[PDB]
């Protein structure tokens, strides 16, 4: 009866959906995974313009340079992120995340609203018509592509964070089955650049596309500037 | 008949019944188109004048009239009866002898052992011993094994099964059986184990060679003790054991995990001895668990080649007799200057092929392995390493838990014990192994078995803490004397064809690879107790081919009982002292007669009784034999013959013998004969020819022979020369041009029109070229090699850490660069000298009394010339030989004529006229 089914997407269910808060309030968010992820839960903070910032990883560990007011908890299926005392700089949208299994999955993302060195640089934005394809670049500096694999994530308007794929240090690719093989990730070690090519575009692929890299023992932590791809008929 | 001649069953040959023109044609076309097989040719047996028609025996058996026996001899008297109109060829006669033989406790017709041959030679048997307590107080220690896994262990023994609901326990008399154990290679928990162990009362012997006869039909060896009521009873006693840690507990939990069945047995080492005795103290001890066994040397024992020695020949005191009943006179006239046995040997060689064996007469020539006599050391083909591996193919391992990756992380890993075991055996790296040089080991074993163990006794030493005989002629002495393997190791004269100098003067036929002696030993069997039944032939030259006409005749002969004479051993030990005994139960005489038609037999008898038709024979050897003592270490051998007649002198032949291996015949019994090896004087197993240097022949006095400035060195016959400044050596050895020429001419008449290989039929087993083995080698130059150092065997170390020190005992020492032998090849080769020599076994040296040394006729031209035919001459020969540390003999055969004429005037009468010239009776 009870056996954690691997090789099946792990859904991060984030509650509540939205919240209204005032400076000084204490905020609490919860995440329920479809199956145990031991302690491989991470929380990110994302603001509209900037790229995601890693807050907590391995459930309870504070990433480098994270204020004391943030804290994480939980294990297995249930996890909680608490801000002891809010501060105007914290008004953003926070995301649950798991990397225990592939594909990487995030939560739907909660909305905190008011109540009354390593470098990755991507190519320029662009737009195209349905049925076509895109190729995005990701110039890398500060580390070798033989030591780390590079992931590709996207954020569609009014949606969560979608893990697209990764190319590992040895060149082995891993793609999100959700994309029906439209994604193809390549890399040139000489030019230290990673390419992500998407095909059979649909109007629903209008999104920001982020180049990303994990740490040796902590989740995704280094992100590109983001590349906006628009598609309309 | 009519149809036979037509079908060519009978009639005339093809040449006679075919067209003359066709026969002519066939002869013309034979070379390129034969027609012979196309036409039948008949063959018809004669119908009359050959065979009789009346009842006639083909074989007669005569039981002896009178038999006399001493301790060393026995004579048998037969009345050989040739009926009228019967004809007897003495070649068809022989003595049928039957008796009981006991070859003794020194007879070992095999190498190695029969018992636990695969056991490591130092490994002990499961044993127990008393030892000083020390924390007199003594305690018993056990060293054993428990290979049987049983169901349980109670005070009733090991449980080996069930009979329904009742548990079945091991029958102590034979269970558990030592040859049974686990059936799989890998380890298992064996909580109930059982085995057998020898009581402390049974002496300690190493497993290799251990034998204990069985006391029951199920293989049990436990000695049985006679009880009061008179029944035999088993004394097997059970001994229960558990781990020391388990015995530390209080006791209620205490249970035995092992049970050993201790028993006494009648251990013995029938065919092995101790190569390493650690302590002289008698009694079981831990130290005595280290003693090592070694198989006893092989010693084949049999009757001699061609049954040499069984019948007295050339002994005045024991002269055979063949005579007519009427005439008291004897037809046999034997001399001590005659060698009947050796004559028969060389005769047989001339007629047929001595390499073939005929069981009837024990006809199996003595021989030696050529690769034992001359060592041809090619090293070993050990380019590839040889390995032994664990029975599991891997060896030691570690236990590993399976882990699976976190597929979404750079380097995240997670324990996976749900579906897999957390104790998986895995070995990292190559498997475990050990290395061995198989070909090097096999070569080493060959050298030690066939050569090292046969070295002269001066190179061996007496074993430590082991009793040994005082008599060097006993098997015990030869078997226990220790030879260090380093004297004949893998690196001896490496890359040379060279016989060891110490072995040149060692009888090569006293060896366990003597194929002939071995065959004759196995014709009797593999045991020491042998009831034998044999046929002995008549070898005397006057009789063996005589055709005996009708009449009655006394045929009486004497036979030996001396084990050292009738028997032959490969080691040559004194079989008198070493417990050999023989007994001749019965003897008969068999005569085979041609079933000749009586008219033909009568006519032939009539023709053969006439004077002109006397039968004539002569000894094949045709020589007068003389042995001159050569005292120990003497090099000059002078001999002289007083003035006498030399008409018909055919030549000289000579070799060298050892007084030890040469018995004194004619005495009837030699009380100082302590040797049972080959007897070259009789069997022709000569092997000391190479020790001759030169011969000086001086007729009368001051008259050199052959003189006339014939030879390169005309005064003397130079056989071999050490460093010839003139360069007179030949054939890449130390033999002289003169001597080689002489020998080639004597044997084949080759010298003068080129040197080449004689025809095979001319070059027989005892010929010269067949046995001519030149040899050369290089050795370090102790004077010119500036870094020379004399390192005796005591301080040589090659293969150190992998061989025994000065013994055939176990691995010893440490690995280290070798200090021996000096390299004779390569960039760092040492300054070297060259030694040349040769061997010439089986043959005799020949100086024919011929003008040109050739053989143009038995009666040499010089044997007829006026000088030696009409005058008397004294002779002075001087042989120069190599010194030898023991007494030897100069064997000189004066080649002459040894003829006999045989006359049968009337029925039952036989007269003989013997002549031998030169050297008359």
């Amino acid at each position: 009866d009870y056996k954690d089914d691997d090789d099946k997407d792990i859904v991060m269910t984030q509650s509540p959906s939205s919240l209204s808060a005032s400076v000084g309030d204490r905020v609490t968010i919860t995440c329920k995974a479809s199956q145990s992820v031991t302690n491989d839960a991470a929380w990110y903070q994302k603001k509209p313009g900037k790229a995601p910032k890693l807050l907590i990883y391995q459930a309870s560990t504070r990433y480098t340079g994270v204020p004391s007011r943030f804290s994480g908890s939980g294990y297995g299926t249930d996890f909680t992120l608490t801000i002891s005392s809010l501060q105007p700089e914290d008004f953003a949208t926070y995301f649950c995340h798991q990397d225990y299994s592939s594909p990487l999955t995030f939560g739907q993302g909660t909305k905190v609203e008011i109540k009354r060195q390593v470098q990755l640089v991507q190519s320029g934005a662009e737009d195209k018509k349905p049925g076509a394809s895109v190729k995005v670049s990701c110039k890398v500096s500060g580390f070798s592509l033989g030591r780390y694999g590079v992931h590709w994530v996207r954020q569609a308007p009014g949606q969560g964070l979608e893990w697209m794929g990764v190319i590992w240090r040895g060149g082995t690719t891993d793609y999100n089955a959700k994309f029906q093989g439209r994604v193809t990730i390549t890399k040139d070690d000489s030019k230290s650049t990673v390419y992500m090519e998407l095909s059979s575009l649909r109007s629903e692929d209008t999104a920001v596309y982020y180049c990303a890299r994990q740490g040796s023992n902590f989740p995704l932590a280094y992100w590109g500037q983001g590349t906006l791809v628009t598609v309309s008929s | 008949m009519p149809q036979w001649s037509y079908m060519h069953i009978s009639g005339q040959d093809a040449s006679e019944y075919l067209s003359p023109g066709l026969v002519q044609f066939a002869r013309a076309t034979e070379t390129y188109f034969s027609l012979n097989n196309k036409f039948r040719n008949p063959t018809v047996a004669p119908t009359h004048d050959v065979t009789t028609d009346r009842s006639q025996r083909l074989t007669l058996r005569f039981i002896p009239v009178d038999r006399e026996d001493t301790a060393y001899s026995y004579k048998a008297r037969f009345t050989l009866a040739v009926g009228d109109n019967r004809v007897l060829d003495m070649a068809s006669t022989y003595f049928d002898i039957r008796g009981v033989l006991d070859r003794g406790p020194t007879f070992k017709p095999y190498s190695g052992t029969a018992y636990n041959a695969l056991a490591p030679k130092g490994a002990p048997n499961p044993c127990e011993w008393d030892e000083a307590a020390t924390a007199e107080q003594q305690k018993t220690h056990v060293f054993g094994q428990a290979p049987y896994s049983g169901i349980n262990i109670t005070k009733e023994g090991i449980q080996i099964g069930v009979e329904g609901q009742t548990p079945k326990y091991a029958d102590k008399t034979f269970q558990p059986e030592p040859q049974i154990g686990e059936s799989q290679w890998y380890e298992t928990e064996i909580n109930h184990a059982a085995g057998r162990v020898l009581k402390k009362t049974t002496p300690m012997k190493p497993c290799y060679g251990s034998y204990a006869k069985p006391t029951n039909e199920n293989g049990g060896q436990g000695i049985l003790v006679k009880q009061q009521n008179g029944k035999l009873e088993s004394q097997v006693e059970m001994q229960f054991f558990s781990t020391t840690e388990a015995a530390a507990g209080n006791g209620d939990n205490l249970t035995p995990k092992v049970v050993l069945y201790s028993e006494d047995v009648d251990i013995e080492t029938p065919d092995t001895h101790i190569s390493y005795m650690p302590t002289i103290k008698e009694g079981n001890s831990r130290e005595l668990m280290g003693q090592q066994s070694m198989p006893n040397r092989p010693n084949y024992i049999a009757f001699r080649d061609n049954f040499i020695g069984l019948m007295y020949y050339n002994s005045t005191g024991n002269m055979g007799v063949l005579a007519g009943q009427a005439s008291q006179l004897n037809a046999v006239v034997d001399l001590q200057d005659r060698n009947t046995e050796l004559s028969y040997q060389l005769l047989l060689d001339s007629i047929g092929d001595r390499t073939r064996y005929f069981s009837m007469w024990n006809q199996a020539v003595d021989s030696y392995d050529p690769d034992v006599r001359i060592i041809e050391n090619h090293g070993t083909e050990d380019e590839l390493p040889n390995y032994c591996f664990p029975l599991g193919g891997v060896g030691n391992n570690s236990t590993y838990t399976k882990v699976k990756p976190k597929t979404g992380q750079e380097n995240g890993w997670e324990k996976d014990a749900t579906e897999f075991s957390d104790k998986n055996e895995i070995r990292v790296g190559n498997n475990f192994a050990m290395e061995i040089n198989l070909n090097a080991n096999l070569w080493r074993n060959f050298l030690y078995s066939n050569i090292a163990l046969y070295l002269p006794d001066k190179l061996k030493y007496s074993p430590s803490n082991v009793k040994i005989s005082d008599n060097p002629n006993t098997y015990d002495y030869m078997n226990k004397r220790v030879v260090a393997p380093g004297l004949v190791d893998c690196y001896i004269n490496l890359g040379a064809r060279w016989s060891l100098d110490y072995m040149d003067n060692v009888n090569p036929f006293n060896h366990h690879r003597n194929a002939g002696l071995r065959y004759r030993s196995m014709l009797l069997g593999n045991g020491r107790y042998v009831p034998f039944h044999i046929q002995v032939p008549q070898k005397f030259f006057a009789i063996k081919n005589l055709l005996l006409l009708p009449g009655s005749y006394t045929y009486e002969w004497n036979f030996r009982k001396d084990v050292n004479m009738v028997l032959q051993s490969s080691l040559g030990n004194d079989l008198r002292v070493d417990g050999a005994s023989i007994k001749f139960d019965s003897i008969c005489l068999y005569a085979t007669f041609f079933p000749m038609a009586h008219n033909t037999a009568s006519t032939l008898e009539a023709m053969l009784r006439n004077d002109t038709n006397d039968q004539s024979f002569n000894d094949y050897l045709s020589a007068a034999n003389m042995l001159y003592p050569i005292p120990a270490n003497a090099t000059n051998v002078p001999i002289s013959i007083p003035s006498r007649n030399w008409a018909a002198f055919r030549g000289w032949a000579f070799t060298r013998l050892k007084t030890k291996e040469t018995p004194s015949l004619g005495s009837g019994y030699d009380p100082y004969y302590t040797y049972s090896g080959s007897i070259p004087y009789l069997d022709g197993t000569f092997y000391l020819n190479h020790t001759f240097k030169k011969v000086a022949i001086t007729f009368d006095s001051s008259v050199s022979w052959p003189g006339n400035d014939r030879l390169l060195t005309p005064n003397e016959f130079e056989i071999k020369r050490s460093v010839d400044g003139e360069g007179y050596n030949v054939a890449q050895c130390n033999m002289t041009k003169d001597w080689f020429l002489v020998q080639m001419l004597a044997n084949y008449n080759i010298g003068y029109q080129g040197f080449y290989i004689p025809e095979s039929y001319k070059d027989r087993m005892y010929s010269f070229f067949r046995n001519f083995q030149p040899m050369s080698r290089q050795v370090v130059d102790d004077t010119k090699y500036k870094d020379y150092q004399q390192v005796g065997i005591l301080h040589q170390h090659n293969n150190s850490g992998f061989v025994g020190y000065l013994a055939p005992t176990m691995r010893e020492g440490q690995a280290y660069p070798a200090n021996f032998p000096y390299p004779l090849i390569g960039k760092t080769a040492v300054d070297s000298i060259t030694q040349k020599k040769f061997l010439c076994d089986r043959t005799l040296w020949r100086i024919p009394f011929s003008s040109n040394f050739m053989s143009m006729g038995a009666l040499t031209d010089l044997g007829q010339n006026l000088l030696y035919a009409n005058s008397a001459h004294a002779l002075d020969m001087t042989f120069e030989v190599d010194p030898m540390d023991e007494p030897t003999l100069l064997y000189v055969l004066f080649e002459v004529f040894d003829v006999v004429r045989v006359h049968r005037p009337h029925r039952g009468v036989i007269e003989t006229v013997y002549l031998r010239t030169p050297f008359s009776a």
